[PDB]
């Protein structure tokens, strides 16, 4: 995982340089000094790219080449068993409906509807999470 | 085939970056309207109680270490040490939430409200969303503990433990930043 | 049962699975007629008459399309 | 449960009202929820009256007629259905709702009609809390009462048939496990799990439906 | 200016342009081959069509004809 | 091993991966689409009602016509339960072939009816229509068992 | 010897085949089809709003609309067209063809995929359902500026629904971006390195990164605005820097958005050109570097939308936009070099790509003209800006979306769209667009600001509004050929029994069955370059490809 980390590090370098340049050039030459909004936004954009690139570097420096990282690789190299991929599920639409109920209750200021929407969100997220872990009914 | 870098880990890290951008928006809101308030910018009916804000910060910092002990226990596949350390972390997070709420009650009793001033607005909007993120983390702890109770322990369960772990770590670091910005720098 | 195919409805031999098509056709026609009559004694305003005629025309168009395609052999 | 909710929730606080008097009124209406469909019918029915020689037939006669027609059609359904379907046998085993699509769609249509009539009874509360016009709510109920039930019927029919087809797929192949392989020549397979015997080629032998539910998750 | 002119242009120019473009484009010939006439010889490759509907070499009869 | 006509390739499996030029088609049946769809629907709904496959062949029979038709029937998926109709417009010849399982279900009374309908509609020059008429008559004749 | 086929493939499918599958599905192909259909419905709604606006704008005087109604109309038109059609059509195309292009069987998180789709749908419905309020829908601008959106001014309930619907849709978009980044990083064939993957995949990766940068700050700003409107929260109070705080936050979100809806369509035309030129893509690594540079620069120009406020540092942002203008030109030159000296055939996707080229060139020229602060000082907030962003937006999303639909319809359905109807559709669209949006430059050059519901006869600009309305009605009538074509060709229409019905295709999606199976692949070829399907279908060409590649 070298190219991904390198991409994020290039982005981090540019964002950090732009952040510091803007901060200084607004500290001077500007009406009321530092702008305090674009500065914060650029600083934490740099932080975003930095977090991601750092995680990718740290997982890459303790890894050996994968078949997709390796030219001259054959398809027989990737033979095996991939992970688990969820087939059919109806829980996402219920989660969406719960969030929509909460959002309507927040738009029209209705605390009872907000509370009902939050309870529905909790219930449907629990349903989503426990879907492939419930055991058989113990009778 | 096995593509050794974990997938849920990557997804969680990138979503945490997005949440960092959300807090960037909140921080810009706060830093504006401080450059406008002249002189004593925290108004006179506003006095911050440092005898309550440092203990809860220490409790959250200790939560970080208990959660790391939990994930250490998770990586060697025994569920019971995991459950113990995560119950401890849940209790400490609940203590932090209750302390924050009590400080809110005491601050509203004789002073700052959201419609009262601009300082109260930025203060409450910046700290209450962090409180909501802490409550989300607590709910995640509960759900993970129930899932470990309801089936056999596997590497997928260990991965779930790890990703909840560094979500909690992200929340703690964001609190450190907010606390240092609001109480000490002023 | 009066009859559908197990290639259309897998569980056709386990329960009621067929309703005649004339019932649905005349029901759509009667619903259109009711929507049209529902503006008798028009109280002041006409924005709702446009919704009435719109829905009536849509229902009639659906029924007519189904009838035409069943008549020319493109259905069943 | 009844004690908890009779202690913790306030219902019918008659003192906030007063004694009944023929001259006073309030924006309050809406009888208990099991009588709300009659109120909604009275609210959304159009004013059709008849005047002939020194006589009068007002509009609520329609409401009374529809109420009595429902009260008559409810106890007659078993006999109507046996006459229509021509099925006069004895039955001790139940049906799954997905296997009787026409009756399931009839019931869904009736529930949709009931729900429209029940929502039309809270016109004023809905218009006040959710910012909609009162005339708009009245017309919305009046048009929904005729256009929503057949839509629900159509959707329910297709939905039951889709559930049947899902059952048939699970009977033909095995339970889907969610695990993917790569098959060194570059093919992706899904690793089904059979519920019965397999052939010499490994593919499971298809089974017959028997009116019972089929497992869809490997963990169950 | 000249309400009649405005409405006439706005209502009529699109339809005239549509008509002329349709007459230009939809009157051409598609890639679908022409229908085979029985007067001409059968030049296409052999054709075999089946039903596929009934799902899971001893002849049982036959019949012949010469039109 | 074969020609692989300029775009086809044999893959890691036995499947061939062909291509088409950007403007051309990949079917080339010299009949209208609304003729092919009516033939397909007749062919499907006759088979579903008679519980036997129905097949149609239009290529040549430049030999003993019955023998060629019976050799052709071997390429139908389940040839024991199947009814095949072969037509040669070059030789003006019609043949119908049966299967072992489809026998005694009403077939011998239906093959000459189908041949007659096909010939009658070929006498005008309507190949696809004659095929449709013949298949309709034969499938209405046969019975499931 | 012989093979048993059918006279015609099955038209529709059995009864009960779609509704439950639609509620329970977790596969990206069906999810992308749903994306496309719903996005086009929303496109039709927005176009109806635009037609009402044009009809009122002709013929000075208020003939049938009101001021409030016209304001609601342009607000909701902009909102729908930008956030309910383009941003979700991006992820529609992504879900359609990204796993097939990297050689994967699935996306990383298939249930998060469906969650994103349903969140989009319900958020859009919540935001649109403000028209049924007695006050009406939101009637401030699409930008929703600083003090006009409080509760004193604009007190209705439409703006609240607007805010909450935008928040829900933004959450859906964020989840989609996370999914796409993870899918590109983890799931990938055992020979496909990152510099062998297609430019469309590169562009989707970059666009997802931009999404994750841009949308959370919009969510934060919208929650702040809701706090103001529902609790009196002093956050955008002009007694503080509340007027410019909103503009800074909103435009920091909003420019990365207009780049989020451009790069995947650059990638689409980059996939389409080589196939119909029978040549390799010119400057592969150069296009990748240009995409990366555009992405990096796109987050540092936001305040060129704030020149006329007197509160921004003009030279910094002006230089940054002048800078960002260059990689787009590099990309244009690569696209030209791709077609240069080929064997060109002009089917519908190629025709639409060339139309994109022309329209986007003119739009980008007007934009680079717009980037000069002294020129913006006059032409800002006028119809010149409207003409500019309509040229760029139409050229990219409309033309590249049509090109991609015509390109990938066989791959997703197994049928071919008609070509004569497609040519009629293209020429109607071209003539209508250039008739409706060309005279607006002059229209705004002589003083006519945007968002004007009414004007006077003694003013100029009355014939040009008539001409623009004629063009808008042509654009409105241009959709019937396309809708009829899709509706007919889904069920009837020429079947495809081969892979790659457009010969000389690349990118590993033309190396599988035309309607791909579940899990997308029954075998894979050896991956040696960025044209694996080309090297698979033409093996007598690999030598001649490696030999004469660096001539120039
Ligand atoms: C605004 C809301 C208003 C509130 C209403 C009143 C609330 C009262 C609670 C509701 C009913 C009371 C339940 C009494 C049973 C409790 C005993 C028990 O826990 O046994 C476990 C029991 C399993 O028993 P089992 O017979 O062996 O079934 C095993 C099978 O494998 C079963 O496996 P399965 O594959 O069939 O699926 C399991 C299914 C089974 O769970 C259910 O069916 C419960 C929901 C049924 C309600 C009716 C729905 C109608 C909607 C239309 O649950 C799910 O799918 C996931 C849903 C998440 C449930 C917990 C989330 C609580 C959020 C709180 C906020 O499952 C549950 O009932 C758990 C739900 C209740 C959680 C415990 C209480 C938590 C209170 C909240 C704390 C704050
Ligand atoms: C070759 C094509 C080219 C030709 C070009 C045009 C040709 C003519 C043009 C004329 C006008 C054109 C306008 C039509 C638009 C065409 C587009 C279209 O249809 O969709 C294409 C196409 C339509 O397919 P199709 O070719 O028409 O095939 C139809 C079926 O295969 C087969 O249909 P079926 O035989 O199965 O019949 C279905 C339907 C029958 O079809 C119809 O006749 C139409 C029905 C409409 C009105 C019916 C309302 C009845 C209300 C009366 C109430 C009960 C009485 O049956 C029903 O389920 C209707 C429900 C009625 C319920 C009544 C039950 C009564 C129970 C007893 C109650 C008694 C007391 C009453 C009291 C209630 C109070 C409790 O759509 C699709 O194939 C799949 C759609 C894929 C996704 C689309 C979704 C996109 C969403 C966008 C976001
Ligand atoms: C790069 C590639 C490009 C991709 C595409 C390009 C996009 C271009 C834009 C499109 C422009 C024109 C579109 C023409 C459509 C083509 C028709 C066709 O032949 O394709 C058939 C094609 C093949 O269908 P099939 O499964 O093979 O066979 C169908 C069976 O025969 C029958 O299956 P079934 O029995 O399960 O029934 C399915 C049901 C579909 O069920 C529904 O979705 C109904 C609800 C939608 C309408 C609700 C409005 C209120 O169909 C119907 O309801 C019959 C038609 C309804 C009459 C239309 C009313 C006329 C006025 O269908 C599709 O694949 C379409 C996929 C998804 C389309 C719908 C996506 C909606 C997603 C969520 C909707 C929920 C919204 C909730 C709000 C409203 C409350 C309910
Ligand atoms: C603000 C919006 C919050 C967004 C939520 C966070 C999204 C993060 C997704 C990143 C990775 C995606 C993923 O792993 O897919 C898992 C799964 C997708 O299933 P899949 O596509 O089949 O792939 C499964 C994987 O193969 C493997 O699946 P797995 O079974 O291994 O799952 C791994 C792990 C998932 O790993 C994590 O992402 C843990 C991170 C916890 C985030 C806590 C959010 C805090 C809320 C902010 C408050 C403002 O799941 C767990 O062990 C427990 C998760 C507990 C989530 C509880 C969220 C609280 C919602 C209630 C709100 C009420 C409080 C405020 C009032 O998605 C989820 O479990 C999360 C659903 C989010 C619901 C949206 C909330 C509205
Ligand atoms: C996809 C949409 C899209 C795209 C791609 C662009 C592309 C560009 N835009 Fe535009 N813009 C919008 C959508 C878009 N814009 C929208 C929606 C608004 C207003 C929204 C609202 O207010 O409601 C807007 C407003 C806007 C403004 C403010 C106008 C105003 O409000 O007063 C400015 C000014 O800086 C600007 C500049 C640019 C520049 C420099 C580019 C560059 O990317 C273009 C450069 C590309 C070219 C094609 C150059 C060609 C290159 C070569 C071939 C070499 C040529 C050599 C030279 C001439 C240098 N845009
Ligand atoms: C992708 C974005 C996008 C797209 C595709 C369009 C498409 C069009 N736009 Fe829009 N427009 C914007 C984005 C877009 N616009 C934005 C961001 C603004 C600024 C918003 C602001 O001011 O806040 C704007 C503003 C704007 C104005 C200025 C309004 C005002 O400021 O006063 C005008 C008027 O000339 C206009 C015209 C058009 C026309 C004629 C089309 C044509 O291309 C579309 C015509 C299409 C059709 C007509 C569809 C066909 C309709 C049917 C067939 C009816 C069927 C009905 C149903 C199915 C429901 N647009
Ligand atoms: C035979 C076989 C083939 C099928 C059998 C089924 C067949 C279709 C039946 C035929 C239909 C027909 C017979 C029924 C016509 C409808 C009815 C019965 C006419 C009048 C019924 C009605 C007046 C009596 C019901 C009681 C009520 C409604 C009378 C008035 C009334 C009273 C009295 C209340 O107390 C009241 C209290 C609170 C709210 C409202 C009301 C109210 O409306
Ligand atoms: C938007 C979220 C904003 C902040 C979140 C953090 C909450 C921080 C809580 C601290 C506030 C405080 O203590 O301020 C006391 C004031 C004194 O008001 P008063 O004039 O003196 O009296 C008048 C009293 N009747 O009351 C208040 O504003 C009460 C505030 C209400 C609690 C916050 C609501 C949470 C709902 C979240 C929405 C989620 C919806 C999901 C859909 C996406
Ligand atoms: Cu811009
Ligand atoms: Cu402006």
């Amino acid at each position: 995982m070298h190219i991904e980390a390198r991409l994020f590090e290039i982005l981090t370098a540019f964002f950090a340089l732009a952040a510091v340049v803007y901060a200084v050039l607004t500290a001077m030459f500007a009406t009321g000094g530092v702008e305090w909004a674009g500065t914060t936004a650029l600083v934490l954009t740099t932080g975003l790219t930095l977090i991601t690139g750092t995680f990718f570097r740290f997982v890459a420096r303790r890894l050996d080449t994968r078949p997709e990282d390796y030219e001259d690789a054959e398809i027989s190299d990737g033979a095996g068993e991939l992970g688990f991929f969820a087939p059919h599920s109806w829980w996402p639409i219920l989660i969406s409906l719960s969030f929509s109920t909460a959002a309507v209750g927040a738009a029209l200021w209705l605390p009872w509807l907000i509370a009902a929407g939050v309870a529905f969100v909790i219930t449907s997220v629990c349903g989503l999470v426990f879907e492939y872990y419930w055991g058989p009914e113990k009778h | 085939s096995l593509n050794r870098p974990n997938m849920v880990s990557v997804g969680t890290i990138v979503w945490l970056s997005s949440e960092l951008m959300f807090f960037a928006g909140l921080f810009a809101m706060y830093f504006t309207a401080r450059a406008q308030a002249g002189g004593a910018w925290p108004p006179e009916p506003t006095e911050l109680n440092l005898a309550l804000a440092v203990p809860v910060t220490l409790v959250l910092i200790a939560s970080s270490f208990t959660c790391q002990m939990g994930v250490f226990a998770a990586e060697r596949g025994d569920v019971f040490g995991l459950r113990r350390w995560y119950v401890i972390t849940f209790l400490m997070g609940l203590f932090f939430v209750l302390g924050q709420g009590y400080e809110y009650i005491h601050l509203v009793e004789h002073g700052t409200t959201i419609p009262g001033s601009a300082y109260g607005s930025v203060f409450y909007l910046a700290t209450g969303f962090h409180g909501l993120h802490v409550i989300g983390g607590l709910v995640a702890f509960v759900l993970l503990l129930a899932r470990t109770k309801m089936s056999k322990f596997t590497p997928a369960q260990a991965t779930a433990a790890i990703v909840v772990s560094y979500y909690w770590h992200f929340v703690d670091i964001v609190w450190i930043a907010l606390f240092a910005t609001i109480y000490f720098v002023r | 049962h009066t009859g559908v195919d197990v290639e259309d409805v897998p569980s056709a031999e386990w329960g009621w699975s067929h309703m005649p098509i004339g019932v649905m056709h005349i029901g759509g026609l009667l619903s259109a007629a009711f929507l049209l009559v529902m503006m008798r004694g028009n109280h002041v305003g006409h924005v709702e008459d446009w919704f009435l005629i719109g829905f009536a025309a849509v229902i009639v168009a659906l029924v007519g399309r189904n009838w035409w395609l069943r008549r020319r052999g493109w259905i069943r | 449960v009844l004690g908890l909710m009779g202690g913790l929730l306030q219902i019918n606080p008659i003192w906030n009202l007063g004694p009944y008097k023929p001259s006073q009124v309030s924006a309050g209406s809406q009888p208990d929820f099991y009588m709300m469909w009659t109120e909604g019918l009275a609210r959304i029915w159009p004013p059709w009256e008849f005047y002939f020689w020194h006589h009068t037939i007002p509009a609520p006669v329609w409401v009374a007629v529809i109420m009595g027609l429902v009260f008559v059609l409810l106890p007659a359904y078993p006999f109507l259905e046996k006459r229509f379907t021509g099925d006069y046998a004895h039955h001790n085993l139940l049906q799954r709702p997905r296997d009787v699509p026409v009756r399931t769609a009839i019931g869904a249509m009736a529930i949709a009609f009931y729900m429209v009539l029940t929502l039309a009874a809270m016109n004023d509360i809905i218009a006040l809390k959710f910012h909609i016009s009162l005339n708009a709510t009245t017309w919305i109920g009046r048009i929904g009462m005729v256009i929503l039930p057949p839509f629900v019927y159509f959707i329910t029919y297709r939905w039951c048939i889709g559930l049947q087809r899902s059952d048939r797929s699970v009977l033909e192949h095995g339970v889907e496990t969610g695990i993917i392989k790569r098959l060194p020549h570059g093919a992706y397979i899904e690793l089904h799990q059979p519920l019965g015997p397999v052939d010499e080629h490994g593919h499971p032998i298809p089974l017959q439906y028997q009116g019972a539910p089929l497992p869809k998750r490997m963990n169950k | 200016m000249s309400t009649a002119l405005t409405h006439g242009l706005i209502g009529g120019v699109p339809l005239v342009l549509f008509a002329v473009l349709a007459l230009i484009f939809l009157t051409r010939k598609g890639p679908h081959p022409d229908t085979y006439k029985m007067s001409d010889p059968w030049t296409h490759a052999p054709i075999l069509w089946a039903a596929e509907e009934p799902r899971e070499v001893v002849i049982g009869g036959g019949a012949s004809g010469k039109w | 091993e074969l020609d692989l006509p300029y775009g086809s390739a044999l893959t890691s499996s036995g499947r061939i991966s062909a291509v088409t030029e950007p403007g051309e088609l990949s079917v080339h049946y010299p009949f209208p689409t609304m003729d092919l769809v009516v033939l397909d629907d007749a062919l499907k709904y006759g088979s579903r009602a008679a519980k036997a496959r129905f097949a149609v062949y239009i290529g040549p029979l430049g030999a003993d016509t019955a023998a060629t038709a019976r050799e052709i029937l071997a390429n139908v998926p389940t040839p024991e339960n199947a009814v095949l109709l072969a037509v040669s417009p070059d030789q003006r010849a019609i043949e119908v072939v049966y299967g072992a399982d489809v026998k005694g279900r009403g077939i011998e009374s239906a093959a000459p009816l189908g041949v007659s309908a096909a010939a009658a509609s070929f006498k005008e020059g309507n190949l696809i229509d004659g095929l449709i008429s013949a298949v309709r008559v034969m499938s209405a004749g046969v019975s499931p068992a | 010897e012989l093979e048993a086929r059918r006279p015609f493939p099955e038209r529709m499918g059995p009864k009960g085949n779609l509704i439950y599958k639609l509620i329970t599905t977790t596969d990206h192909k069906l999810i992308g089809i749903m994306y496309c259909v719903v996005c086009f419905a929303f496109f039709l709604v927005g176009g109806l709003m635009a037609l009402f606006m044009r009809t009122e704008l002709a013929m000075p005087g208020l003939q049938f609309l009101s001021n409030e109604q016209f304001n609601q109309l342009f607000t909701m038109h902009g909102t729908v067209m930008l956030l309910f059609y383009a941003t979700p059509i991006v992820f529609g195309f992504a879900n359609l063809v990204l796993p097939l292009q990297i050689g994967a069987p699935d996306v990383a998180f298939p249930r998060l995929n469906a969650l994103s789709f349903w969140l989009f749908l319900f958020g859009a419905l919540i935001a649109i359902a403000g028209f049924i309020t007695p006050g009406g829908a939101a009637d401030f601008g699409w930008t929703a500026y600083s003090p006009l959106t409080d509760a004193i001014h604009s007190p209705g309930a439409g703006g609240d629904l607007w805010i909450m619907g935008l928040a829900v849709g933004g959450l859906g978009t964020i989840l989609g971006g996370v999914n796409m980044i993870t899918t590109v990083v983890c799931m990938r064939a055992p020979g496909m390195t990152m510099f062998r993957m297609p430019i469309f995949t590169w562009n989707i990766l970059v666009t997802s990164i931009l999404v994750l940068i841009a949308f959370p700050i919009l969510t934060a700003a919208l929650f702040g605005l809701a706090a103001d409107r529902h609790l009196g929260a002093h956050i955008y109070d002009p007694a503080n820097g509340g007027v410019l705080l909103w503009q800074h936050l909103f435009w920091f979100f909003g420019h990365p958005e207009v780049y989020i809806i451009a790069l995947p369509f650059f990638g689409i035309v980059s996939e389409i050109f080589p196939v119909f030129s029978r040549k390799p893509i010119f400057g592969y690594t150069t296009l990748i570097y240009a995409t990366l540079a555009i992405a990096a620069l796109s987050v540092a120009v936001w305040a060129h939308h704030m020149y006329a406020t007197g509160a921004v540092l003009l030279p910094f942002f002006s230089f940054m936009t002048f800078l960002i203008a260059v990689p787009t030109g590099i990309k244009f030159f690569n696209w030209i070099g791709t077609m240069w000296k080929g064997q060109l055939t002009f089917e519908t996707p190629m025709l639409f790509s060339v139309g994109f080229l022309i329209t986007f060139l003119l739009g980008g020229l007007s934009g680079v003209l717009l980037a000069s602060p002294p020129l913006d000082f006059h032409v800002t907030d006028s119809y010149f800006v409207i003409a500019h962003f309509h040229y760029v937006l139409f050229g990219t999303i409309v033309f590249a979306t049509y090109a991609g639909i015509y390109f990938w319809f066989p791959k997703m359905t197994g049928r071919l769209l008609d070509e004569r109807l497609g040519k009629l559709h293209f020429w109607l669209t071209f003539i209508g667009f250039h008739t409706t949006f060309l005279v607006q430059h002059w229209l705004g050059d002589e003083g006519m600001p945007r968002r004007y519901a009414d004007y006077l006869p003694t003013d100029g600009f009355t014939t040009l509004n008539v001409i623009s309305t004629v063009g808008a009605f042509i654009l409105g009538v241009s959709m019937l050929p396309f809708v009829w074509n899709v509706f007919k060709s889904w069920r009837y229409g020429e079947p495809v029994t081969v892979d790659d019905p457009w010969g000389y295709g690349n990118s590993l999606e033309w190396a599988t069955s035309c309607p791909p199976p579940r899990h997308n692949f029954t075998e894979l070829p050896r991956i040696r370059s960025e044209r694996p399907a080309f090297e698979l279908h033409y093996p007598h060409m690999v030598e001649r490809m490696r030999a004469e590649a660096h001539v120039g």
